[PDB]
This record gives C-alpha cells, sequence and structure tokens, in this order.
C-alpha cells in the first residue's frame, strides 16, 4: 500500500543553460 | 536520463504520469493508477508563466540601434556612435543572457522545492501511520484503500481514524 | 566535494564568459569649441564603465550568497541522505 511522490517526464531533449552546469536536460522548454 | 527532492531521494521521474508535473502513484489490492496532485501543478504552472511574462515585459524597454551616417571628417563621431550602439546591445545581450541564467535555475529549484513541499505535505498528514521507505514512498501500515488514498492526494487524511493495526503488525 | 567543486568551477568560468563583451574606453580628443560632444563622450563612457561595475559587484554579491547557500544545501542533502538510509537503527543528537 504506497503512496510514493514523485514528478513527470518525458523522453524530450530540450536543453537549457544554469549558472553551475551546462547541457541540463528538461521536460518543457520554452525558446525566446 | 538546493533541494534535495528531484534528483535526491526521489532517484528519478515517473513517464506513466502525465497528467501534471507532480503527482502521486498509488499501489494498493485494488489497483495501481499514476495519479497528479492538482493545485501543485497549477500553482506551479501559474508561477512559470508568470516568471516568463515577467521577463517579456522588463525587456520591452531595451536599446534600438538607429542607422546614423557620417562623412570622413565625422570619424570620431562615427566611432563614438559605433561605441554606443555596440555598448548598450551587449548589455542588453548581457542581461537577457544572464537573466535566463538565473531564472533557469530558480525555475529548476522551484520545481525541486515544490516536490519536496508536497513530499513533506504527505509526511506531516500520515506522521506514524506509515513508514518513510527513503525514496519518497510512504508504505502504508494499517490496512489502506482508494477512500483513504484520496484523502491522502486531498489533504484530509484522518489520523484518528487508522491507529489497531500498525502497532500489531509491528513485530 | 566532486559536484560541489564542479558547480563552482562552472559558476565562476561562466562569470569570466558573459563579461567578455564589456565595454572598452577609447580615447578620443575634442576642441575647446566642441565641449557638448566631449561631454557627451565622457557620460557615455563613464555611464557604460558604471554600468559594468554595478554589473560586476552585483553578480558576485548575489553568486557569493548563492555559493554559500549552494554549500549549505550540500551539506543538509548530505545529512539528509543519510538519515533516510538509517532509518530507526540511528539516532538524530541534533548536532549532526
Ligand atoms: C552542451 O554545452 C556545451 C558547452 O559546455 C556545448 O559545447 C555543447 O554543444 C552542448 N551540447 C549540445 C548537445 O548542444
Ligand atoms: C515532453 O515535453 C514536450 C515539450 O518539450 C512535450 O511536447 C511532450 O508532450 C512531453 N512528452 C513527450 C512524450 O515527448
Ligand atoms: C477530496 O476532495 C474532493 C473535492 O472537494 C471531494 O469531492 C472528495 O470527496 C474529497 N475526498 C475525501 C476523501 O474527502
Amino acid at each position: 500500500d504506497q503512496i510514493c511522490i514523485g514528478y513527470h517526464a518525458n523522453n524530450s531533449t530540450e536543453q537549457v543553460d544554469t549558472i553551475m552546469e551546462k547541457n541540463v536536460t528538461v521536460t518543457h522548454a520554452q525558446d525566446i | 536520463p538546493l533541494f534535495g527532492a528531484i534528483a535526491g531521494f526521489i532517484e528519478g521521474g515517473w513517464q506513466g504520469m502525465v497528467d501534471g508535473w507532480y503527482g502521486y502513484h498509488h499501489s494498493n489490492e485494488q489497483g495501481s493508477g499514476y495519479a497528479a496532485d492538482k493545485e501543485s501543478t497549477q500553482k506551479a504552472i501559474d508561477g512559470v508563466t508568470n516568471k516568463v511574462n515577467s521577463i517579456i515585459d522588463k525587456m520591452n524597454t531595451q536599446f534600438e540601434a538607429v542607422g546614423r551616417e557620417f562623412n570622413n571628417l565625422e570619424r570620431r563621431i562615427e566611432n563614438l556612435n559605433k561605441k554606443m550602439e555596440d555598448g548598450f546591445l551587449d548589455v542588453w545581450t548581457y542581461n537577457a543572457e544572464l537573466l535566463v541564467l538565473m531564472e533557469n535555475e530558480r525555475t529548476l529549484d522551484f520545481h525541486d522545492s515544490n516536490v519536496k513541499n508536497l513530499y513533506d505535505k504527505v509526511r506531516l498528514q500520515l506522521r506514524d501511520n506509515a513508514k518513510e521507505l527513503g525514496n519518497g514512498c510512504f508504505e502504508f501500515y494499517h490496512k489502506c484503500d482508494n477512500e483513504c488514498m484520496e484523502s491522502v492526494r486531498n489533504g484530509t487524511y484522518d489520523y484518528p481514524q487508522y491507529s489497531e493495526e500498525a502497532r500489531l503488525k509491528r513485530e
């Protein structure tokens, strides 16, 4: 009787950049 | 492939659960579904679109380069114009790129804190009537069916209702 | 420690990379009947220097708080990792 908590995924290859790490794969991203 | 939930004790995401950004996964004797926690997904989406719209709004008053022409005895003024326009384009390029970097890390930390806050909400509701398995799961100690599953997913879990079987099952 | 040092060196390197295209002051000369344009040049160069000084100093301030909170979150995530695996076999003493 587990009620495990988690999050959503795809197989997407959308990549963003942050301050401390590049090539960050994300579920959803918006090119601007 | 800051907060410690996304790529933390919860090791990976769930491909099957596509209704929301965050949700649950119950596995009882009556079935095994992949539900989504609303009013957390909607709050996250509202915050993310609000952040994006603020990034669009703050950049409306950028610098617009216009074409100014000068002759061969106006080379200092031409150099001044070139340096002014290029410096303003460099300033706004730095502003856009650096704002994208900070708000990207803030968005990732926001999703992480949302997942950890959902985890802590379930932890503070179940209390001792469950068992933290360490990966984000709560193995229930009493007999929990869909009726208490929806109350865990709601926020209306009733702690005094279920305490007899947990003590007996422990050794 | 490896992830932390990779993160801080990546942060520092992105700080260096974003500031390659700053403003470079170039010396331009004007005569005594070109004092308005001389003032315009002085104000432009000084305003761009002020803008990039503000950018560098403020970025240093934010990234310093982010680095300190990153080290703090790394220590707390190690503590929470050890608590999660130990379960009830151990006992939190409060000090860590
Ligand atoms: C990832 O970022 C690096 C810079 O570190 C860049 O060279 C590379 O092209 C990026 N990856 C992809 C798949 O574009
Ligand atoms: C992943 O997110 C993308 C956008 O990057 C979206 O189109 C998609 O529905 C999600 N799922 C899959 C299976 O690609
Ligand atoms: C959960 O909330 C919904 C919406 O208010 C309600 O219809 C449902 O009965 C609730 N479930 C429980 C177990 O209280």
